[PDB]
């Protein structure tokens, strides 16, 4: 996370730390499911990978001490394409814990979204993560607060750069080329989190998915709302 | 020859169709009042019949009716229970109320209030609505206890 | 039972002893049901606990084994207690509060699945703790009786100017020249046929009614025609 | 600021992705081979992570891996079991065969009779290849008296 601040204990109690092919993030759903990005498990470019998953603290060293949480199962969404370099369609996956976690003040799941107003122009949301800072590595969770961006303007920007990346209705974009705040390497798989103004319930509206570089652009996120049925169907127990 | 008139040992034993005389080959059944069970030594009985044998003696000695005990209530994952009734007493008519570890879990629902379980005549814990099956506590999502922004009166 | 023999332990392991409004019988089904006659629970005159004993041939020893409490009763909807020459639907089902443990002296009888169990001249057994020709019985007895021609049974009643109901849901066994019959205390026990093709024992009937006891035709609730009802009541 | 190379205390302990060097903030996970569970003291663990601290010391002492135990097989109403394997041993790969009290009871069926075989599996519970964890069912047999009045003979 660039241009962010240190998270305090209890701020983002759903946040997950993974170390599969490198650092990444996720969000607790229920007491035994982790939502994240599929590219975190099946990377684009490319050593052989363990499902390492730590929960329940903001300090990377304390998270590790609390112990790994073994993954019983993985579901990658059928539309994801590992081999296509500029197409993050369906960049969403689901990890099932072998054992459910006990909930508390520092460990609580995030809700899923139920309507399209979570994606309105200028709605502010939060991205927390253990990813890289502008000039150094992060040893604690950090976060930024970013506006949902006009997807027409995001298109304009990709086009000005002559990029042919898939930018679909199952993705949205946040931040702004003028803003320093963004996700970076290690933040992928974390959620873009919106506090419903009418309800005070926190909701995972997106998953940190892709961009061009890090700061000072638009970031792209998997539109969680469009997979809520698929998520619910995999959690069906 | 006739057998002695049957002999109740406590207030909770019933003798069905008590006969004025009892002769050879006759029998009587003993049962209990709602919520009590037949006991003989340290052993619980499903039924009791005494048979008047050819020598004027009952083949078997009158049991007792002791209050039924439902046992320790089943544990509730991510919850607990409190007694509305004497602390620790798991006997007939005892009452407990299950509850969940709020605000982190919430009791699954649907007619409140009913995490309520009384220890019934059948000697098992039961809820009016739910029956023998215990409640279920479910994760509560999106309600951080130390949130970064939150609404305020 | 009149003109029969002492049963041996194990001969009729489904046999049940009731004492509700007097002595009666039944047969075990499964490990917690008892099939019997409605009129055993709801007699014609009468105008009463459910005492049920199982697992032995000697009445004293049946009682020492102990009563088996009854949780639910099902009488067939067609039984009419208050008419007096009408045993239509004389079948009922007792459910035990607790299932019994099966053993050599305690096993259930099967239900019939076709009409050849009622063929003219087929031999079956009726066991019971009922009264004998000249004494009370203190041990299970049995006789072996032939399935009878329903036309002749009708003829025999027509001969006595009797208006009793003899439906398609009943059959008759025995013969007016035979001494062998069920008697007082035998009602509610089964007519049992050993299938010759199978070696399995089947409750084709339930001792129901007659005109006195010996030397006549006996009438039995036709179990085959209530099998669907038995299974439905057995599945709550 | 380095940590000692990780130390395997038995043949059943696996260290996932062992590193040559281990430094502050790094970590390792210990698991066991199929059938064995992590032990520390006399306590079972679901997982094990050891973090390399800033003084050069692992924050946690390597556990052990010992054979899983499915426990006493569950009781079979109106049946029993016998071991095909060492008597009273309920450890990984142990095998029992359930049976019912015949001829009074008969085991419920369908597949078919490699019948009530349950083996103590990698996951530490008793399972049958067809029915899984659920145990068999012994059902009353009807119409087969042991001392019948007539019966067929050869």
């Amino acid at each position: 996370i660039i241009g962010g601040q240190k998270a305090k204990m209890g701020n983002f109690p759903w946040q997950v730390f993974t170390n599969i092919h490198g650092r990444g993030g996720g969000a607790l759903l229920g007491d035994r499911w982790i939502l994240t990005a599929a590219h975190t498990l099946y990377p684009k470019e490319h050593s052989n990978a363990s499902l390492d998953v730590f929960l329940g603290h903001t300090n990377v060293e304390e998270l590790m001490k609390l112990g790994n949480h073994p993954i019983r199962r993985v579901s990658v969404h059928p539309d994801y394409r590992q081999d296509e370099s500029y197409n993050f369609e369906g960049d969403i996956a689901l990890l099932e814990l072998e054992n459910s976690v006990t909930l508390g003040p520092n460990l609580l799941p995030i809700c899923l979204p139920d309507n399209d107003t979570f994606y309105d122009l200028g709605l502010m949301g939060y991205v927390s993560g253990f990813g890289v800072m502008e000039e150094k590595i992060a040893h604690d969770l950090r976060f930024v607060r970013l506006p949902v961006a006009n997807p027409q303007a995001c298109e304009n920007w990709l086009r000005g750069k002559n990029r042919m990346d898939v930018f679909s209705q199952n993705m949205f974009c946040a931040g702004h080329p003028s803003l320093k705040q963004d996700a970076c390497q290690g933040d992928s798989g974390g959620v873009f989190a919106v506090r419903d103004p009418n309800t005070d319930r926190w909701v995972a509206t997106g998953i940190v998915s892709w961009g061009i570089g890090c700061s000072r652009g638009y970031g792209f996120y998997t539109k969680v709302l469009n997979y809520v049925d698929w998520i619910k169907k995999e959690m069906e127990e | 020859q006739a057998c002695p008139q049957p002999k109740t040992l406590d207030e909770f034993t019933i003798i069905q169709n008590l006969q004025p005389q009892y002769q050879f080959r006759d029998y009587f059944i003993a049962t209990c009042k709602q919520g009590y069970q037949l006991i003989e030594g340290n052993q619980v009985l499903h039924s009791f019949t005494a048979v008047c044998q050819d020598d004027g003696t009952w083949h078997r000695a009158m049991p007792r009716c002791k209050i039924k005990d439902c046992g320790q209530p089943r544990n509730l994952p991510n919850g607990d229970f409190r007694y509305t009734t004497t602390m620790g007493v798991n006997t007939y008519k005892a009452r407990i109320q299950y509850y969940c570890h709020e605000p982190y879990y919430k009791m699954q629902t649907r007619e409140s209030e009913q995490g309520v379980y009384t220890c019934t005549a059948q000697g098992i814990w039961k809820n009016e609505q739910k029956g023998e099956k215990i409640p279920r506590c479910l994760p509560v999502c999106g309600k951080p206890v130390n949130p970064v922004e939150q609404r305020q009166r």
